[PDB]
């Protein structure tokens, strides 16, 4: 909850300098923890209590509701694209970097 | 619930997905987020003029009128001076200028002068354009476009940058040229939403004169959210639907306080957001028509991998 | 087609706009391969089938070959407003936000 | 009898005596022979067009719009038999 | 509003001002009549000029105009200073001519 808190942060102070990197570094890793804590609270309201026995609760209900808030219809393909045009053509080399599947081209050549 | 309003929700939802959805957000949601008022302001602006604010109660004609006067009398000076100190403030964005973004905008064009809505951007992570001037216009360094009517003091510390005083509604067309030029480029190819307006706003009649001025029938007619805490009336709602706004009221929907805005604002819109094609679907009559739509294209196709067929189905 | 036509095509202009009533432009796209939403009616802009446009400004013989379609008399020109608002105001939409090469011309024109 | 009052007073019979004024008579000599005010009018299009006269006040906006709305909603019919009954009374 | 509108936007300071007769009952605004005045629209006010209650509704209208009526060149005058100038601002074109007959001087001073 403190890192989602700190990563809204670090997005919402990067509109001066034209950082774009720090910007758009922050923003698909605000969806990576995002996306670490959906299977995060799925694995403990969900799963009952099977590998620990007792509920935890490290996020609380209104934690959960305000994340979906803003989470809400979000597609990381389009990360990349939805970025100026500036750092488009100027930070091209972290274009595979919103796709989901970026482990894949690392993963065809490993195969 | 009701079948006027969840026919208007299909066509908005399948816009979001295809990319040629304009939301069109008032100021109404500015006061979620707890921001002073248009009507403080000219309140703050009549004290100044008469020395005490007016006991009765102020008319549509006294919001536009007072600020005249007081750019007159007082001067462009004091003018700015009562703005950057009832406006230059820093404020949470709502929850509805989030789930604003949620359906994805080709652009958005708000009536609102502050940066609530740009922070919006940069927080959900799509980067739209900020227009405000016609410099702005110019340079486009990206296609989806936001749309300040008036636009804050970035174009230097002076009292052009915004649009209050009477005349300037006027010379509207003529001070603002491509912004008003692409504001209405923008509704003949784009769906348009209104949502934060109390269906009696300047911006939202005078553009609706254009379009039932001399428009034909090529334009779409754009949705209208009235959040008003009071029901719609028939006969009112009869006049906007032969002007072309269908009106999507929210007491109809959902029946709350006079005050709860936020609860009224979040129930209609999020219910804009949950309800997707399949959740319209009631019996077999609408299963078949559905399932065949999306599938329809595929028979041309000999074969069709089985595996990724939950593309077409939305996963 | 003219040779001219293939040359316009290679830098792939995004929203291509001519003041031509015919399609020998529109056949000369598909010969590159090239896609392109013509929009020549007042009612093509709000049913565009994509974003780059074949801006036909004035019109074209799509819909027939009748001079309702098509702006060649005078009073069409005094009624262009009139006739086609949306066409008009979208044509002036892009000339701000793009880069604009002016080819086809005498330098007389009264369309230009 | 005051001041920039008699200066304007004289160019007005200036003109007057010139033989080219022009009067921009408005709405405010018809209340002067008890005439039906068209803001009341529009009171009564709410009453039939609503059903009941809202207590809010009619403001500027709301002087404009009735009419509209009782026109397209009602009908031409219903608009102008109105105007031919309520209007046709002749007054001094 | 309108036709001040139309003043405004495409009329310079060539064309005459035209002027309003106030008879709302209350006394007017400094502020207003300088924008209206700006505006080229010269306010006449009948509260200022005649104090009436606010029932006044009629009979304000009239209390200017019979005023306006009565307004005559010669009820203006209160002493020589100026007599002079008006009777000298009528016969000063008859100089030209080198002899008026007395008889037909009554045309010039409204008989």
């Amino acid at each position: 909850e403190e890192s989602y808190d700190l990563y809204s942060n670090i997005i919402l102070n990067s509109i001066d300098e034209s950082n774009g990197c720090v910007y758009y570094l922050s923003q698909i890793n605000r969806y990576r923890i995002y996306q670490s804590i959906t299977q995060a609270v799925t694995q403990f309201n969900g799963l009952g209590l099977l590998t620990f026995g007792r509920h935890y609760k490290p996020f609380t209900d209104e934690f959960l509701a305000r994340i979906e808030r803003e989470m809400t219809n979000f597609n990381i393909d389009d990360l990349f694209n939805g970025m100026p045009f500036e750092f488009q053509k100027k930070y091209k080399i972290l274009e595979f970097l919103s796709d989901n599947q970026f482990l894949y081209d690392d993963t065809v050549k490993l195969f | 619930l009701d079948n006027n309003v969840v026919e208007c929700i299909k066509e908005i939802t399948e816009s979001s997905r295809n990319g040629k959805l304009v939301f069109f957000v008032g100021a109404g949601v500015s006061t979620l987020s707890d921001y002073p008022q248009w009507w403080r302001l000219v309140d703050k602006y009549h004290e100044e003029l008469y020395g005490s604010p007016k006991k009765g109660n102020y008319s549509s004609d006294e919001y536009l009128r007072i600020p005249q006067i007081f750019y007159n009398v007082k001067g462009e000076m004091a003018f700015d001076g009562i703005l950057k100190d009832f406006f230059q403030v820093d404020k949470p964005t709502n929850p509805i200028h989030d789930k604003i973004l949620a359906m994805n905008p080709a652009h958005v064009i708000t009536t609102n002068y502050d940066n609530l809505i740009d922070t919006a951007c940069w927080k959900r992570g799509k980067y739209f354009s900020v227009i405000s001037a016609e410099e702005d216009v110019a340079n486009a360094t990206s296609s989806r476009y936001l749309l300040k009517v008036a636009g804050d003091f970035r174009k230097g510390f002076k009292g052009e940058n915004v649009v209050l005083k009477e005349d300037d509604y006027l010379n509207y067309d003529q001070n603002y040229p491509l912004i008003s030029n692409l504001m209405k480029t923008i509704i003949a190819t784009h769906t348009i939403v209104f949502i934060g307006y109390g269906l009696g706003d300047y911006n939202i009649n005078m553009l609706l004169n254009w379009v039932r001025k001399l428009q034909k029938d090529s334009f779409h007619k754009p949705f209208f959210i009235r959040t008003d805490p009071s029901p719609i009336e028939n006969e009112t709602l009869i006049y906007y639907e032969n002007k072309g706004l269908r009106i999507i009221d929210a007491a109809s929907l959902i029946d709350s306080n006079e005050y709860d805005y936020l609860e009224r604002y979040s129930a209609v819109m999020d219910l804009l957001i949950e309800s997707q094609e399949n959740k319209f679907i009631t019996k077999d009559d609408e299963v078949i028509d559905y399932i065949y739509g999306k599938i329809s294209p595929l028979f041309a196709l000999q074969y069709i991998r089985k595996i990724d067929l939950k593309h077409v189905f939305e996963y």
